[PDB]
Parts: C-alpha cells; structure tokens; sequence
C-alpha cells in the first residue's frame, strides 16, 4: 500500500508497510524480518483477528451445550 | 438487505443480457445491470464513481449501443464454490459482530475536515500519477480517429 | 450519505403519483455524433475533479490539464477537417 | 462478510460475461456487451478493494480502465457497423 | 584491415540489392562507393562498440563480485 | 524543457511528430487547392524520418535518459535492458515502414491515418518496455492494442479484412480482460501494484498462508493473459486466420513489434513477481505444446501466409523453451533468440510482400523462381533454412545456443522435443527447397520486383544471416550486459 | 513534490552544474551543437521536399519537414548541451569556463 488513504490521511495500514520496507531494504539479511510480513498482511486482512474472535465465540457456544 | 436486492437484480439482469433474445431486450437489461451496479457502488460509500457510472457507462456508452442496435433491428440473423468460500472460518461469524458493534473507536481528529472522494481523487490524479492521466488522452484520441478512418467514407 | 434515502423515497413517490395520473382517464451521422459524445464526456468527467482541487495543486495541475485538453483538441481538429461533424 | 459478498458478485458477473463471449459466437452485439460486462466486474472489484484495504490507487485505476472500456466499446462497435454494411 | 572488410561488405550488399531487382549488377556505379563507405564505417564502429561494451560488462562483473563478496 | 523531462525526450518527440503528421495529413488531404492528394507516401516518409530521429535521440542520450530516477520511478524505470530493447523496437519499426511503402501504392488504399498509428503504437510500446507498474503496463498494452485494432480492418470493400479485424479485436480484448482481472486479484490480495513493492512483499516468503490463496490466482490470470498476447499455443485460436486475413504490412508489424515488447515485459515480471514453479510450469507446458503444434501443422499447409503464421508460433515456442529456467546463461540465450527471430521474420515478410499481388493467396506459386528470378529464390531458401535449421546460419546458431543453455541449466527434457520438431521442420523445408527444380506447374512472372527499399532491407538482413557466425562476439557481450543488469 | 534530479547512473565526468536553468543551457551551445541542429533541419527539409514532389505539394511538405526538423534538431542540441552541463558527457570547455 502507498500512503494515500481514502480520506486524505496516512492510510490505515501504512506504518506497518513502512517498517516492513525499511527493514527489508536496509538490513538485507535473508528474511530475518519476514516477521513483519505477517503483520502487514494482517493489517490488510485482519485474518488472525477474525480467526481469534471466531474461536472465542466457538468455545463460548460449545460451553452452552453443558 | 438492500445490498442483496441490488446484487440479485444485477445477477438476473446479466443473465438476461446473455440469454434473452430481441437484442434490444439485451441492451435494456444491460442498462439495468449498470444502473443497479451504480446503486451498489453508492451503497459502498463512493458517491463520485456512482454518478460517473451513471454518466459515462449508462448515459454515454449504452446510448451508443442503443443507437446502433436500433438501426439494425431487423438484423436477427456455483453453490459449491460459495460454500467453499463461506466455510473458511476466516470471515467473522455475525454473532461476533453484534457485541463488537459497540466497540469501534472514532478518532474525532482525522475528521475535523473531510475530503470527499472527488476532492482527494483530483488531488492524487492530477498532481502525481499524471502520465497515468496523459495516456488515456492518447487512447481516447485513438478511439476517435479510429472511428473516423473506419466508418467515415 | 443518508441523503440518497430521501432521494429514493422521492423516486418511489414520484412513481406512485405518475401511475395515478396515468390511470385517471380509464446513419453514420448519428454514429459519429455518439462517438464524439463518448469521447468528450470523459472530458467532463476528468474536468470535474480537476475543477474542485485547483488550490492544492500549483500551476503543475493547470498545465497537465491543459496538455490533456490540447491532445483532445488536436483530436477535435482532425475531426473537423475531416468533416465528420458536417451534417 | 460484506467484502465476500462484493467480491463474489464481481466474480459471478465476470464468469457470466466470459460464458457469454464463449457460448454465443455469432452475435457480435452480445459479444461486445459481454466484454463490457467483464470490464465492469473488474472495475467493481477494483473499487471494493480500494475501499477495503485503505488505499487510493484502486480508484485511479478504476477511472483509467473506464476510459479504456469506453474506447474499446466505441471502436469495436465501429468494426461491427462496417461489417454489417455489405 | 577492418575498413577493408567493411568496404567489401558494402560493395557486396549493394551488388545484391542491384541483383534482386533484375536490373544489372552495376546499375548506378556511383552508389557502390556509398555502399563501400557505409560498410566501412559500420564495421569500424561495430568493433569500437564491441570493445566498449566488453569494458562495461567487465566493470559490471567486477561490481557483481562485491555483491557476492559480502555473501561468502 | 524542464530538466526533468530529459528522461522522456524520445517519447515527447515521437508524440509531437505523430501530432504534426496527423494535422498535416488531414488538412492537405482535404484541401481543394491541390487536386485531392492522398498523402500516404509523404506522411510515411516523414514518419520514417521522425522514427530515425527518435532512434538517434534515445541512443545517443541513454546515460542522461536515466535522469529522473524517483520522480519517474512512480511509473517507469529505465536501465540498460530498456535501452537496448527500445533500440531494437525502433529499428524494427523503421524497417517495417520502409518495407511497406510500396505496398500502399500498389494495393492502392488511401488513408494516411495508417501511418499516424504506426508511430502512435510505437510510442505505446516504448512506454511498455520501460514500464515498472502493473497498471502502467496494462495501459500501454491497451494503447498498443487499440492502435492495432484500428490498423487491422483497413480495406472495407474487401472480404477478409472485416472478419479478420473483428476476430483480432475480440481476441485481444478478451486477453486484456483476463489480464485486468489478474492484476485486480494481485492488488486485492497483496496491497500494492509497483514492481518494487511486489518484489519486496512476495520474494522468498512465498510460503503458503491463510490468505495466500489469492495472490496465486492473480499471477495465474496474469500468466494466461500475457500468454494470449504471445499467441499462447493452447489459446492460439484464429492466429493463422488473422495472419491470413489482415494485410501484409499489418501482419508483419503485428508479428515483429509487439512480441519483443511483451517478451521484455514478461521477463521484467517473471524476474520479480513469480513463484518457485508457477510461471515456469505454466510456460514449460506451452513451450512443448508450441513446438509440437508448429511442427505438426506447418508440415501440411497450402497458403504461404498460414505457413508463416505457424512458423512464427514455432519460433515463439523455441523462445519460450529458452525461458524455462532462470539462470544468466539461459536468459542470455533467450534474448539472443528474440533478436535473431526479429531479423528472420522481417526478412521473410519482405519476401512474401515482394511476392504479393500476382499471388493473392497461393503456395504452389513457386513457379520456377529458381528460373525466373534465381537470386530471389536463393534468398528465400536462405531465409527459410535459417528459420528452421541447417549448418551455420543465424537461426541454427540461435537454437543451438538455446539448447546448450537448456542442457547446462538442469532440464534434460526440452532438448528431445526441441530437436525432433527441428528435424521434422528441416526435413519438410529441405524437401520443399529441393522441390524447386523437379518441375513447375504454374508460372507467375511478376511485375512486383522489389523497387529499392525492400531490396536494400532484404539484402542487408540476408547478408547478416549467413555472415553471423564469423563474428558473434558483440551480440553475446551486449546480451550479457543486458541480462546481467536486468536485476543485479 | 519530487522535483529533484538524481540519476540511476552517475556523472562519470565533472559536475560543473547539477540542474542548469533553461536559458543557461540554450545559451551554452557550442559550434558542434549548431552544426547538429542545422544538419537535422536540412535533411528533414530535403526529404519533405522530395516526398512532396510526389503528390504535388512541394511547398507544404517542405514546411512540415522543416517543423519536424527544427523540433528534432533543437531537442538534440539541448540534450547534448544539458549533458555537457551535468557530467554525463565530456566536459572540457565547460570546465574551462566554470573554473
Ligand atoms: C538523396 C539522394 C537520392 C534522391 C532520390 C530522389 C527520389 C527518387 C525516387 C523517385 O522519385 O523516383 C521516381 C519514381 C517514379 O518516377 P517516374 O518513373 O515517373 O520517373 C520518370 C519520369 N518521366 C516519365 C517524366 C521521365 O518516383 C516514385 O517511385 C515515387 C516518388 C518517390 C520519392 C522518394 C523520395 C524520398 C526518398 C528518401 C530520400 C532520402
């Protein structure tokens, strides 16, 4: 993502991309900070977040059968 | 709700576009597809592109198609994939979205002003990315001189 | 938003009143004009965002837009001398 | 769930357009309208993506591809109207 | 000797272009000198440019040595 | 002008020349003072002059043509690769215009717009080579493809013109639609569309993740799309048909110019935004399919144009086989093959264009060209044997270095199919050539013969083909420079 | 606004001036530059003349060839002089002056 948020501000998921980029291009050591790719793509899709909330509700529901 | 209405209308109207005969019927259903797609975009929260879909997609292209199919009127010579993408457990279960509905954190600081999408789009498109805007001039010029050299005797 | 809701309610009410009023008594010229319109209509489409934001863009914006206009104007000149808009 | 619904609508419209351009082979009008539908679906999912992940270039791309679609439609209909003079 | 190869090449190509269309070999005997000149200058410049691009490629390879030196 | 636009001087000049030629042509084509001159020839010669000037500017200015590093990096980046590719493109366009001058007057069709598009699509392709963003790539491709759409359906009173043009339009628009959906999916799943960002986001760490299933669909669709524009032998529908229908200058330009451009673009993307086996596998299949199809179709044809179409498909196939792996030697041989193919095809089209009118559509009209025009027959045999394979020529040397690189790169499978399609092609062609002194049914002594410029261009390229092996050092060197500076 | 002049390649020669204004460059021309400009204009005018003798517009084709010639020649001369002002080309007399 570039910077231009849909309403004239630093986009919701920029800072993460900026850190990802400065680390991937500054210290070119091999994928030592591919750790930030998960973070940036999470910001883009919230995948881990939705998964966690879904599982919380799953267990909440499972304890209802009791 | 209304989102589903527009989606269903667009779907069935595209079906009629491809299948229904009397090509003028097809062009009518095509106009209808574009109208409901514009309403959909309006629902999405992008107003400028909705009015543009109205102006250039419907009011400009579809009128050309209607003109041409008029002058030649006598020229009459998934549920599996939907389930596979809805059983992923990476989409929030609507029960979750209920309580979290009262959890969003307004900022009150990025909305002291507010760029409507028209204004920000103008900013971006003309200051930066301008060659991306010069090229479409060339493709429009190609369109018009092509129409001329092709049909104009 | 929340204004297109009054808009659409207006739409349906106008439909109702129109139906009420209805029920009470109970070639190349055209084609090339349409093409020229399809070409000059995105011109207005592109002039709309350029119109609102001529204060956060310096003469760079004015000049880029004038270059676009010049390309399409040479298009219009080629159209004219060919006489396609003669009628 | 809404990004899923938007994207699945765009995908099904794209599929419908390609099925139209493949099955129907002779009617040039249906062919060109199906190409228009394909470009419309591309435009719509461009916009949905531009708004889902907060980023702008989606909309610039949308506007430019609108220009491209208008050009293709005009020139292709010219091709047709000269084909049907004989 | 480069210029001689270039001149013979130009003369041959001109005789060729005069032989494709069935008119005789030396139709315009004042073109052949232009052909020899163009062939000579072409071959000379081609040798010069090959030397230059070999130099640049060797510099690029020397710089690529450093890109892998830090790799080790 | 402003010292930044020093990075786009060739494009600025070629666009201004296109505009001035358009205006000149239209006014003095509709001015009643003179008779009613159709300015095809004059506009064409001015266009050739403008193209040579563009060549001069670009070539002599490259080291300052790289002057606007970042401000231009917003859209395109120019390196040695783009330098040499653009030079070859301008050379090819000058060549095809010069070759097609005599066709305009002979076939007698009057539209100077034909030579204001050749330049415009040329600028489009110059943008396409130096293109460093998915959407800039797509826009350049669309501008070029629209120019070609206009160019196809030229003569209306004819028959094959309109149908061939319509086929080409539908095919190209479908291809571009697929490519658009591909870029759309990549954008949606990735969140960027500038090749640096794509590289930095999906290099090395292609490991499968939660929403990693999206990127793959995008790159697959991009592969299909860009394939359709390399004639994509599983997707080669109507390609020989459009080659036969569209006029000869148009089909020549369509064969030579867009293919090199789209190959450079494919290389620029496949270095950056690929997967471990996705793109290489989606090409490894099309390569063998292409070689096999070229063989088993060109073996049996009865129209001298469709034979050219299927031989072009075959050579595009050989090039794609060269594409298989991703080592420096491999891409070096790849580019060498591209160049040799460009030369051989402008040569073959020069011939088939100098044999045009009296042979509207025939292959049996090799009516004793060994007897009525021996030098031309020898030249045709040379060009074809180069196109297929024989002791030292250009095409044979290119294929040999291709297979050398393939073997030395770790693929023991492309060679057998490559060599066997080569040998069946060689048997067929060397049977055809030795069929030129058996007997002669038909005879078409020709008013055609090669005014001056087709003859010069032919002579030049034909002298190049045979005489390539006595000194092929500089080509190897410049190709090494190019491929090495493509990414490293 | 990215209005900076840095190049991917480097000015292998001296760097007498980084971003020279327009008038400076166009007044910095050398005899070779004017020769290049004149040669381009001349060849353009002549080819225009002949390609005009073909359809009978020897005049107007000459004018159009002249326009393209002046455009190309001035662009080529400005490019050469700009290069010699930055370092991407041999600088001897420019360094002599700027000394
Ligand atoms: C520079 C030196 C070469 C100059 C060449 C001048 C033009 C030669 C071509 C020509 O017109 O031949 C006559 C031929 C045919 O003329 P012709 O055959 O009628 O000439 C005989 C005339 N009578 C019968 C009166 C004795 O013209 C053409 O084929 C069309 C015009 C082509 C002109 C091309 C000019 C520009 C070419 C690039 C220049 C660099």
């Amino acid at each position: 993502a570039s910077g231009w948020g849909i309403t004239g501000n630093k986009g919701r998921c920029y800072d993460f991309w900026m850190d990802f980029s400065e680390c991937m291009s500054r210290c070119r050591e091999p994928k030592d900070c591919g750790l930030l790719r998960e973070d940036y793509l999470e910001c883009l899709h919230h995948s881990k977040e939705f998964q966690r909330r879904n599982r919380i509700y799953k267990e909440e529901q499972r304890k209802i059968r009791a | 709700m209304i989102l589903s209405v527009l989606s269903s209308l667009a779907l069935v109207s595209g079906l009629m576009v491809v299948r229904a005969k009397n090509p003028v019927h097809s062009v009518l259903f095509f106009i209808l597809v574009f109208c409901d797609t514009s309403g959909l975009l309006l629902l999405l929260g992008l107003d400028f592109s909705a009015m543009i879909f109205l102006v250039v997609y419907i009011g400009a292209i579809a009128v050309l198609f209607l003109f041409v199919v008029m002058m030649f009127h006598i020229q009459i010579a998934l549920w599996w994939e939907m389930f596979f993408i809805l059983d992923n457990e990476t989409i929030p279960l609507l029960p979750t979205q209920i309580n979290t509905t009262s959890l969003i954190y307004t900022v009150y600081a990025g909305k002291v002003r507010s760029w409507t999408n028209l204004e920000t789009l103008g900013n971006l498109l003309y200051t930066y990315y301008f060659v991306w805007f010069l090229v479409p001039s060339l493709i429009l010029l190609v369109a018009m001189i092509g129409a001329i050299v092709l049909t104009m005797h | 938003m929340s204004e297109f809701a009054p808009i659409c309610i207006y739409l349906v009410i106008s439909l109702l009143v129109s139906l009420i009023l209805l029920g009470l008594p109970f070639d190349i010229r055209f084609y090339l004009v349409s093409i020229l319109f399809i070409i000059f209509d995105p011109e207005v489409t592109f002039s709309f965002p350029w119109a609102v934001s001529l204060n956060k863009i310096d003469p760079f914006g004015s000049w880029s837009m004038m270059a676009f206009l010049l390309i399409l104007t040479i298009g219009s000149l080629y159209e004219w001398k060919r006489g396609a808009l003669d009628w | 769930m809404d990004p899923i619904k938007y994207f699945t609508f765009s995908m099904i419209i794209f599929i419908l357009g390609i099925r139209g351009i493949l099955l129907n082979r002779r009617n040039i009008l249906i062919m060109l309208m199906s190409i228009e539908l394909m470009l419309l679906a591309v435009n719509s999912n461009f916009l949905v993506f531009s708004v889902s992940l907060d980023d702008m270039m989606g909309q610039s791309f949308a506007l430019l591809v609108l220009t491209v679609a208008a050009a293709e439609s005009a020139i292709g209909l010219a091709i047709f109207v000269i084909t049907f003079r004989v | 000797s480069a210029t001689t190869i270039g001149a013979l090449l130009g003369l041959g190509t001109q005789m060729y272009s005069n032989a494709l269309r069935k008119l005789p070999y030396m139709r315009h005997p004042w073109e052949h000198v232009v052909g020899m000149g163009l062939g000579a200058v072409f071959v000379n410049q081609l040798l010069k440019w090959e030397a230059q691009v070999e130099q640049d490629l060797d510099k690029m390879l020397e710089k690529a040595k450093a890109a892998n030196e830090r790799r080790y | 002008m402003f010292n930044l636009f020093l990075a786009v001087y060739p494009e600025i000049f070629i666009i201004n020349a296109t505009f001035i030629l358009l205006i000149h042509g239209v006014v003095f084509s509709t001015s009643k003072k003179y008779d009613y001159p159709p300015l095809v020839s004059n506009v064409g010669w001015l266009g050739l002059l403008s193209v040579l000037i563009t060549l001069l500017l670009l070539a002599a200015g490259a080291p300052l043509l790289t002057i606007a590093h970042l401000f231009r990096n917003n859209l395109f980046r120019r390196d040695n690769f783009t330098y040499f590719c653009q030079i070859l493109l301008l050379l090819s366009t000058a060549g095809t215009i010069s070759m097609c001058f005599d066709f305009f007057e002979q076939e007698r069709f009057d539209a100077f717009e034909f030579i204001v598009l050749i330049l415009l699509s040329t600028c489009s392709m110059l943008f396409m080579i130096s293109a460093y963003d998915s959407i800039a790539m797509y826009l350049a491709i669309e501008l070029q493809s629209l120019c070609f759409y206009v160019m196809a359906a030229s003569k209306r009173k004819s028959e094959f013109s309109t149908e061939a043009g319509l086929k080409y339009l539908i095919l190209g628009a479908f291809s571009s639609g697929i490519l658009l959906f591909g870029c759309s999916m990549i954008y949606g799943s990735t969140g960027a569309t500038h090749f640096d960002q794509l590289a930095k986001i999906l290099t090395g760490y292609e490991i499968t993740g939660a929403r990693s299933s999206g990127i793959f669909m995008g790159i697959l669709f991009i592969a299909v799309g860009s394939l359709f524009k390399i004639t994509a032998v599983p997707f080669h529908m109507w390609a020989p048909d459009i080659y036969e229908g569209s006029p000869t200058p148009v089909t020549a330009f369509l064969s030579i110019a867009p293919k090199i451009s789209i190959f450079a673009n494919i290389s620029r993307v496949s270095i950056y935004g690929s997967y471990g086996a996705t793109l290489q596998q989606i090409f490894c299949f099309c390569s063998i399919a292409s070689m096999i199809l070229g063989a088993l179709a060109a073996m049996a044809q009865t129209k001298v144009k469709r034979l050219l179409a299927y031989s072009s498909i075959g050579h595009v196939g050989y090039i794609c086989t060269g594409f298989s792996c991703g080592t420096i030697e491999g891409i070096q041989s790849l580019l060498i093959g591209i160049f040799i193919y460009a030369l051989m095809t402008i040569d073959a089209f020069a011939i088939v264009l100098a044999l045009r009118q009296t042979r509207v559509k025939y292959i049996a009209d090799l009516g004793a060209l060994a007897k009525t025009n021996p030098i031309l027959a020898i030249t045709f045999s040379i060009t074809m044997f180069s196109y297929v394979g024989i002791p030292p020529l250009a095409g044979f040397c290119s294929k040999f270095y291709l297979f050398f690189a393939a073997l030395g790169c770790g693929a023991y499978f492309l060679a057998p199919v490559g060599v066997v399609t080569s040998v069946i092609g060689c048997f067929y062609y060397i049977r055809l050539a030795k069929r030129m002194f058996f007997d002669t049914p038909r005879t078409w002594i020709l008013y055609e013969p090669m005014d001056r410029d087709k003859s010069l261009l032919l002579a030049m390229t034909s002298s190049f083909i045979t005489l390539f092996f006595p000194y092929p050092s500089p080509l190897f060197s410049v190709t090494h420079q190019m491929a090495l500076s493509l990414y490293l | 606004m990215n209005t900076d002049i840095t190049a991917s390649t480097k000015p292998e020669y001296p760097v007498v001036d980084r971003n020279p204004p327009f008038t400076k460059v166009v007044g910095n021309f050398s005899t070779l530059d004017y020769l290049r400009f004149v040669t381009i204009t001349g060849v353009s005018v002549t080819v225009g003349y002949l390609s005009g003798i073909k359809p009978g517009i020897r005049g107007p084709s000459m004018v159009t060839g002249g326009l393209i010639g002046v455009m190309g020649g001035f662009m080529y001369a400005y490019q050469n002089s700009a290069g010699r002002l930055m370092g991407f080309f041999p600088n001897d007399d420019e360094v002599a002056r700027h000394n």
